[PDB]
């Protein structure tokens, strides 16, 4: 028994809803294959030992996002970031719960909606298969049909500009998935398992069996294990995989940071990350493997090629699945199991966000420590009120504009930033002594040597290429507008600005001389009396050169 | 693995000083929280002093101005420096450590507490 729960425990954490509903459609927009072989040297160079490097950071100090920047006062402004982009993604990732939640409130019936065409929602242009324009998007599909026009009501939307009113149903789908959240999270701290640590695997294992035999699924595998060496060339590819590194392991959230400040001090967070970005990397690389069979079977079903049988953008799953899901025998059921999976696993990784903010901000002001009920409500509602945006007509616009901008640069920016301050500021030999502590073992010259030179250079360099490399948003054929993109950057700037605004700030409260300040913005805050002895680490070289 | 090892205690005339000592261990004093308490003959376990993982100490009102509560980083040693004391505060010292904050509440370990006489 106790065996089965450290399985569970550790296989349910690996596993997020970006794992199952983020990865296919950037796996899919990059190729497959080519996708893959950016997103695994990221894991193994930077997720792996930043993942391993938050959860060491609030294990040791028993903080959240913000407040662990007590070991180097001038890097709180990250912390702060993580939690800010952290609220951003909780803005557009709960209105993927309530696309869950209307999928599975849909899949009670024997007649699927996204099945045939005939419905109220389908276009006069829906072609059913059973009874097109090359560099397109299909969108006639019965499954792309539902989707957008079903559940979205996108085709009532003619861009950002113009994104209507909430639509009701995704409205009272979002206040289920909030309630739901605000009564997992008020009472106590987040830290169901048999669902969101079994089912996943389950269905991600029937999807890929089934998938492998259906027809045209050799055309989806085939082009999954087809690397394009000429889009590695290209900043899009890296940029996403870092990218979602960085969401589905959730470092850059304060999700790690806050997770681990609730584990016992001398829990081993090493054997934690390597089990983590194991299962990481399994899962998506078995992720894409399934999606991409499905997308070879729509690509022989519609007789599309696989480049522009489906979308590129957020709701890819919900066309994929749902068209997987049709040829499978006793397809009500498997639809319930499967939306019922994607329902537990986003509400599992919606509370860690919101545990992210709730902690962070409830160490640093102990009077929110007081007020859970009322400050999760706060966050909870602010998040529900932020996110009827993404459920209007064109909230896949504003989803769209919020996945790439909300923890895009900025999430890596954020990263970067964490790296630095804690192995360079406060010391990678320092925080290798605190996991000694923790663990026993002191952490190995691979671990350090990525802390402190790979993934913090790999890293910066995601972030140029970011903005060098910048490509103008787009939703399938929609060009967003030029606000639309200075809006986006806008967002990402707003939580990258932090890191800089606090260190100014925190310069100018303190009291002293120029290096008094600066000695007491790197020292960490319970040696502060070192400041005054002239007794700083940081001043003296063998700090710098420590590995 | 946390083990608390409290010391210093023992006979003392009334109004005197004594300094004990918790030589805590398997965590850092800096970032939990360290309680003091005392359970004297006869009475129930009273909390005493408690530093918490910002430096910030309280006292109870019985020994605020004479007790003080401090701690070493780099020794992970906790101290309650006591001053005048009376007759009243003999009783066994137990230290006490807490995770940082309301909403850890997964460590309490207690010391075997160190004996204070004051005659
Ligand atoms: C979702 C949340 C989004 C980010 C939340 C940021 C909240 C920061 C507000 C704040 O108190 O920051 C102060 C201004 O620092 C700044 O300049 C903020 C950057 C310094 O706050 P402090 O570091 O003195 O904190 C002592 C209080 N606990
Ligand atoms: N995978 C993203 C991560 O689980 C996450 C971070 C912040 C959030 O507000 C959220 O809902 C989820
Ligand atoms: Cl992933």
């Amino acid at each position: 028994g106790k065996k089965i729960d450290f399985l569970l425990s550790v296989v349910g954490f690996a596993v997020d809803l970006a794992n199952v509903w983020r990865f296919p459609y950037l796996c899919y927009k990059n190729g497959g294959g080519a996708f893959l072989i950016p997103y695994t040297l990221f894991l193994i160079i930077a997720g792996m030992p930043l993942f391993y490097m938050e959860l060491a950071l609030g294990q040791y100090n028993r903080e959240g996002a913000a407040t662990v920047w007590k070991i180097c006062p001038f890097f709180k402004g990250v912390g702060y970031a993580v939690i800010l982009i952290a609220l951003y993604v909780g803005f557009y990732y709960n209105v993927i719960i309530a696309w869950s939640l209307y999928y599975l409130f849909s899949s009670f019936t024997l007649n699927l909606p996204w099945t045939d065409c005939g419905h109220t929602w389908n276009s006069p242009n829906c072609t059913d298969p059973k009874l097109h324009t090359k560099y397109s998007k299909y969108k006639f599909t019965p499954a792309a049909e539902f989707y957008e026009r079903g559940v979205l009501h996108l085709h009532e939307s003619s861009g950002i500009h113009d994104i209507g009113l909430p639509q009701w149903q995704l409205l009272l789908c979002l206040m289920v998935v909030v309630i739901v959240l605000y009564f997992s999270l008020w009472k106590g701290v987040k830290t169901v398992v048999w669902i969101t640590a079994t089912l996943p695997y389950f269905v991600l294992f029937v999807l890929l069996v089934h998938g492998v035999t259906l027809p045209g699924a050799s055309n989806g595998i085939n082009a999954y294990l087809h690397i394009d060496f000429y889009r590695l060339k290209e900043a899009t590819v890296w940029i996403d995989a870092a990218t979602q590194i960085f969401f589905s392991l959730g470092a850059g959230f304060g999700v790690l940071i806050a997770f681990a400040s609730y584990n016992k001090f001398d829990n081993n967070c090493y054997r934690d990350a390597l089990l983590t970005s194991s299962i990481n990397c399994i899962t998506s690389f078995v992720s894409g493997f399934a999606i991409f069979s499905i997308l070879g079977y729509m690509a022989h079903e519609h007789k599309v090629n696989i480049e522009d049988v489906a979308t590129e953008g957020a709701g890819l799953v919900f066309i994929l699945y749902p068209e997987a899901i049709s040829t499978l025998s006793g397809s009500t059921f498997w639809a319930v199991v499967f939306f019922v999976m994607l329902l537990a696993l986003g509400l599992d990784s919606s509370m860690g966000g919101m545990e992210a903010v709730i902690t962070g901000l409830a160490d640093d002001f102990q009077v929110l420590k007081r007020h859970r009920k009322l400050f999760t409500f706060g966050v909870t509602f602010s998040t529900f009120l932020l996110a009827l945006f993404c459920i209007t007509k064109g909230g896949i616009y504003v989803l769209t504009l919020l996945d790439t901008f909300a923890a895009g640069t900025s999430i890596l920016f954020a990263v970067l930033m964490e790296a630095i301050g804690v192995s360079w500021f406060y010391g990678v030999d320092r925080f290798s002594n605190d996991i000694q502590q923790m663990m026993g073992f002191r952490p190995g010259l691979y671990w350090r040597l990525c802390w402190k030179f790979v993934s913090p250079a790999f890293l910066l360099f995601v972030v140029v290429v970011s903005i060098i490399n910048f490509k103008p948003l787009t939703y399938d054929d929609y060009i967003f507008p030029p606000w639309a993109n200075w809006v986006g950057w806008g967002i990402a700037l707003s939580s990258m600005v932090l890191v800089p605004i606090y260190v100014i700030y925190k310069f100018l409260s303190t009291q002293g001389s120029l290096w008094e300040r600066l000695a007491y913005g790197i020292t960490p805050e319970n040696e502060h009396h070192l400041v005054a002895q002239r007794d700083i680490r940081q001043f003296q070289l063998q700090h710098w050169l420590a590995i | 693995e946390v083990q608390l090892v409290e010391s210093g205690g023992g006979l003392v005339q009334a109004g005197g000083s004594l300094r004990l000592s918790c030589a805590a261990s398997g965590f850092p004093v800096t970032n939990f929280e360290m309680y003091w308490y005392r359970q004297a003959p006869g009475k129930e376990r009273e909390w005493v002093a408690a530093i918490y993982s910002t430096g910030i100490t309280e006292y109870a009102d019985s020994v605020k101005g004479r007790f003080t509560i401090s701690r070493d980083n780099s020794k992970n040693t906790v101290y309650l420096q006591m001053n005048s004391l009376k007759p009243e505060d003999t009783a066994v010292y137990y230290c006490n450590v807490k995770d940082n904050g309301a909403w850890r509440q997964n460590y309490d370990y207690w010391g075997q507490g160190t004996q204070v006489t004051v005659s």
